[PDB]
């Protein structure tokens, strides 16, 4: 009889509202990202599906900046919605200063944004949890927002129905400074192991960046090698 | 644009002329300027036209609007106080105007208030254009003893001289009388020409 | 208990109220639309009413541009109302760079609109699905905007009551590139196939348009070729 | 449980208040109108009432322009409150063009102000219906605007109580281009055949105009004709 | 469970709140009035009370302006409220056009203001229903404002727990250009038969106006009359 | 289940909240006032209480102006407050007229503002009765405005749990124009007969104003020559 | 930019020319300055074209909307103080315009409104850079007895005298006539050209 | 079901809501107050806590200004932040008039904020009442704001769990105008009697001013004195 | 039935929602702090974690100023916006009196934020709570911010799940001015004695600062020590 508004406390003291946003979330497809030498990476799982679907328009990775970019993982209006100010906030951040310094105060913006959903009453959180990576002037960078606007910056981590079966797996398996390809592959397995039987883990995509280059996705067959 | 008000006892006369003057040209030679604002008070407008009749109207609307619902009329102070502090509320951005209220509550009063909305009560007061001609007059001809029919007369004898010096006032000559027991009554027009004739004045 | 206010999570971490509305939508007659050979079509159901009713006024169809259309599905108050904001956001968008260069953010202006009354309670979510067409800069489009503010961009999709069944065809017929009236047809098969045993698919309106031209709407002698 | 706020969707996807309102209008005494021979006519039935009544303030048909003019059904409050809408936004409309062009976006200011109040909580949608019904740059019009704000040009329509029965009749025996005297009279025996065994139907009030022309009003005798 | 907020239609389509406010007025001692030749006058019951209260404060009748007055029935707190308006808002108009032209958007004015707090929550109608009268540019006018904003001109009427008592018999009864004296007794009648067995129709005041002259209220003696 | 807000009538078209503070008004101590020949008084009935309480700040009779003055009965808190607009009020009225002209608006001012408490959601009504008394340009004043914003003029009324009582005397032993003394204690008896059995009238405060003459309130040695 | 209206026996005329200067520049030699702004009511607009056709706007639409509810046309004088009003309210923020509102209502009357909003009704106005022409011709041929038809020569005589010495006045010459009877009802171009030549004028 | 809202009454009449902060401060620890020979002082009662705790932040007792000071009872939370405004207001009236002239005002200022609180929806009440005394224009002074915003100036008062046995005693015992030291331990006998068989009255703060001089806080060794 | 707004207070005069968030805090990791001999030192305990995680993020203790310092418990959420709030309000006060005077007024700002938060309703009160510590104008400085805004300066305090247990000791052992190494331990001691058997004290964090010095964060080596 707590868990009708955003802001009320039960007994114990818990925002059951703030955490059944952090469930919407919890429904959508796995994506892991780790910094490694020089760089950071992501994967996301994608069951393929309608070829009738402009592949363009179903990546869960997106390219806010050249040197940085993000994943989500809940209500897919409230993906778009986010990854926008993402890319907003990006620039506001890139011209008072002249340039994406920290890539951190562009996660905080999102962060205070999606926080602020949680406390007011008429309003409702975002049902996503997004997971940004890049280069800035201090280099690799990995961070990921919650519902409520908790933020952590991270070496490796992930979001979606996987995330603990996938930190379950990095967090024993993962060993930093890996060379690319072989951060690529750990994590194609720490992902690979949170499917279910019988699944066969599909063509996930996957982008990276490292010290002084821009992003680049990997194209389906420079993919389809890790399989 | 010559407009007067002189108090007596139990009684209260305004008179007015009626020309709307743009320099060396006459747009109207006849034009209002003497207006009934209340029961037992009235009003001389003088200087900007539209201002002017803008107050005449945010006015009797006014006076109205109290002695509709109160009952009685307001104080020929109170009346003079209000105009006063709505003139001031925008001394900056002001009423190219120049007003007269008289009427009789209790005495009979006459308040000349200004553009600033300072208004002081007085004897008798002549706002216009060819007041000082009025002013002129007055200050050899007028009695606090003078008789209801002397008054009527003497504001004549003086915006009639007015209209002789004051390129900017002429016409008829309006002329109203507030009696307690008669309240406002404004003279008919056949009435001041015949006061005119005698005295010796033109037009 | 849930399924109240637009603003609250379900245990689950559902928006019972936003689907309600994609439920409204469920409602209005099927719509699909599919681009080819330089352009895209759109094909609209509409089971011929009153003779009293000036055919002006009916068509679920409407150019919102002379090089861009759409079609809606669902509560008709909010069909018309969201069409308007179709409309005018494309001149704004018309105004400040000089042309409707990307048919994109027009169909974005519509979504972040539509998005909105998704998280805000003392307002209700627009019961209306659009299928926008056209061509831009970059040539034929299509995408569909669903009330929760959820775009994606096809090569051919539909909205309504059919939906599922003309998808289920054209996710397993339809073969891009087709010279128009070839195309035109294939959804008309599609499009038939979503209705129930003894309906006769009466006259639906189409139209079109390719690279270089403004759009057309097939006269219902020009359709009336099709059945 | 759902059918308690103007902003909540059922599950099947229906907005119970909007559809009550629509209700409020069924209550509304019958009126149809039909554009024939250049031209356009009002038919209002009113079931005559205290004599102590000035005749001049119960006539469901109203002036808003010389050439246009419309009727309503419903509330008779919100019924006053609309008309004035009208009256006023077409002037608004007459002002910024120079003349009442189009009839339509007369219609279309009144249909989305009547929207607006059926999706935001602490409001009431209208409980009217308004035929509108003139001569602008096109010629002959006929709209007739619900509750919820749809707004749909005819050829002839009805709104009340009777309505279904009235549009039953005129959907099968209304031909146009008729010669006013005669689309008079055929509206006369729709809206007859509207009532209930026994009632006699009154004298119903009756407005045309025609291409060139202002409006007119026909007077109790002129009516009291097709009796 | 609907009569609850101003704002809920019920499943007829009926605002139970606004009806109950029509009510608040049925609890109020019955008044009419009627114009004749040249001019209108007005009836109010008043049983009677406290020889402690100044008459002067008592009266059902008020001079909106010289040439206008009006009387009110139900809530005393809401009566002095609306009646103010009438005034003031008399002014306005009287002053934007020099002298108050037509008495109608005086009642114009009053109307639509408590028509407003029938459509907005956080609000409750007035429970007052007013009756103006007097003359205009036109001439004898009568009008009788209920709670919702509804406004109708009459020759004759009244509000009150009389009201349909009384316009029953003015509705068999009443013919219009009555001589004053003559119509101050009919009404006195009217008035007179609403009453209930046993009860004997106190002094009642009474006032009119005629083409060309200012408002008159009948002194306790003139009145004594027509006992 | 009506009895909730202070916007929603009963079926019989009650506003009970608004009622329900007529009723803290009730359980408030007695008082009334009464004008004679040339002025008016007032006598406020006080049970004696702690001796540590400084007699200045417990007096229930009130100085608005130096001619007029007021009591009231209910919540002490809306006591005071009300209290000050009344002052406050004196004095905007006496800025621009250039005296308290009709003690009227200054009764109005404050009738308007606790009228207002009594339509809008999110407020609550003033639980307080004040009794206002005084000379103006045309004499002798009293009025009694109660929570709704009702104000009626009297010769002789009062407020309090005994109000009934004291005026059920004076309504049958009040005599106009008596000579201060003598009104004084007619009210005094008024007043003593609205006790309990038992109960020993203590020392009531007790203030007066004469056409010409500033306020005074009796000491409590005048005062107890009364007793 | 000369224009006029004189008063009469239940009637009312209005004539005005139409042209539009910009110094010794001429855009247009012929424009609009006379419209029936009501059933019986006409208007002559003068001096800032912007202005000036707004005003005719905000005002036809007004005037209609009162007389499409209230089914009567709106009083001559309330339409001048109408007009007033909204001139003053913004009398800092003025409209470079000069206008003339007549009709008969119950009376036939004309009114003279200036940029401060101070409208005031008089026998005849002529508003306009060649109104001081006007007001000459008038004040040695206007009377009120006058007919129907010597008004419409009146009229003419003036403007075409006014064209005569004023730069910025000049093309055909409108003009109308407001009856009780036949309400609003300008005269066709031929019928003006008819006493023109009768007179023994130019253009 | 009535003692829900800040603004609903019950049927006696009753604020529940208002009422129930008047039983929040009838949670803190007691203390009093009484002026006497030329001044005033002020004594409150404190169960000494951890010696972690800075002493001079646990005071009850707080200097407004130089020459007046208060004590507060009830909700901490709200017992700083009214304190803050009693200062802040202080200053305001102290510069606007050039100094602090009159001691009520100050207590008005912050009555009339604590006032409000109890009216409209949307807030709560301040649980805590204030005890302000000091030296003014007029000399000492003494007031107790209560959570409704009622003041009243006393001679002798108290807050907290005890007040009623603290006046139960002051209002048969204090005698005023007391040298100091005298008042000073009559309080403390006061206070003591307010206590629960067993416990021994600790060490409690006071402080006092008196004509011509500041406050001062009497230290805990010149207060170990009257123990 | 009350425990469900900020803004009511129980039948005992208690706010249960505000409560509540006090019991939020309580759920968070234990974390102390005490001033010495010139200075102050923060203790917090932090179960490690996740290997994967950036241990620069996951700091219960933050650096406000060089010479101001804090520790949160409670929402993580919450926890970084409050820690913001502190960081933002510390510049605001450093700009307009050109340093940070007193740490005081940096623990007031956000009192007063958190407080309002614990009155209003549509908005719900942050579940965290402060230790602030550094060096001011004065000196050492210890303040603890609880969710209702309560604030205390100590001189040894703690916040957490602990807190009680930490306090417990510290409040019979405590004993100022120890040389930092030795208040450091003696805490360590307070803060292991709150664990549950079994438990393992980890590495906790710990930061100091003396009169003239900045702050300094032990490195994890310099804390291995004290093991």
């Amino acid at each position: 009889a707590y868990d009708r508004a955003i802001t009320v406390f039960s007994p114990d003291g818990r925002l059951f509202q703030v955490e059944y946003a952090r469930e919407a979330v919890k429904k959508g497809s796995t994506a892991l990202g780790m910094k490694f030498a020089n760089g950071v990476l992501l994967i996301s799982d994608k069951k393929v599906r309608s070829r009738l679907i402009e592949q363009n328009s179903i990546e869960k990775i997106q390219l806010i900046d050249d040197y940085v970019a993000a994943v989500t993982s809940g209500l897919v209006a409230d993906a778009r919605v986010l990854v926008d100010f993402a890319r907003i906030s990006a620039q506001q951040e890139k011209v008072t200063y002249g340039s994406l310094v920290n890539i951190e105060n562009l996660v905080k913006r999102v962060a205070d944004q999606m926080q602020q959903y949680t406390q007011y009453g008429g309003v409702r959180p975002y049902g996503v949890s997004l997971i940004f990576a890049g280069i800035d002037q201090i280099g690799p960078r990995l961070f990921d927002c919650d519902p409520a606007g908790t933020i952590n910056e991270y070496k490796a981590t992930a979001i979606g129905s996987g995330k603990d079966a996938v930190v379950s797996f990095l967090e024993r398996e993962y060993k930093e400074n890996l060379p690319e390809k072989e951060a690529v592959t750990l994590g194609i397995k720490a992902l690979k192991s949170s499917l279910e039987e019988g699944e066969e883990l599909k063509a996930p995509e996957i982008a990276s960046i490292t010290v002084g280059n821009k992003y680049r996705i990997y194209d389906q067959e420079e993919v389809k090698k890790f399989l | 644009t010559t407009t007067v008000g002189i108090t007596l006892k139990d009684a209260v006369i305004m008179a007015t002329e009626r020309r709307v003057t743009m320099e060396n040209f006459i747009m109207h030679k006849n034009g209002k300027k003497l207006f009934q604002i209340d029961t037992y008070t009235g009003m001389t407008i003088a200087g900007l036209v539209g201002d002017a009749q803008v107050l005449v109207r945010y006015m009797k609307a006014e006076l109205e609007l109290y002695r509709l619902q109160r009952r009685v009329n307001m104080p020929i102070e109170a009346v003079a106080t209000l105009l006063s502090n709505m003139l001031n509320q925008v001394k900056y951005m002001p009423y190219m105007v120049q007003l007269l209220v008289g009427g009789i509550d209790t005495a009979p009063h006459v308040f000349s208030i200004d553009a600033a909305g300072g208004s002081v009560e007085d004897i008798y007061a002549s706002t216009g254009s060819g007041s000082p001609f009025v002013y002129g007059v007055l200050e050899s001809q007028y009695s606090e003893k003078m008789t209801v029919d002397e008054g009527v007369d003497l504001v004549i004898r003086a915006i009639s001289a007015a209209k002789q010096r004051d390129s900017a006032s002429g016409g008829m000559i309006d002329v109203a009388v507030i009696t307690r027991k008669d309240g406002y009554v404004q003279l008919p027009t056949d009435q001041i020409e015949s006061r005119i004739r005698k005295l010796g004045l033109i037009l």
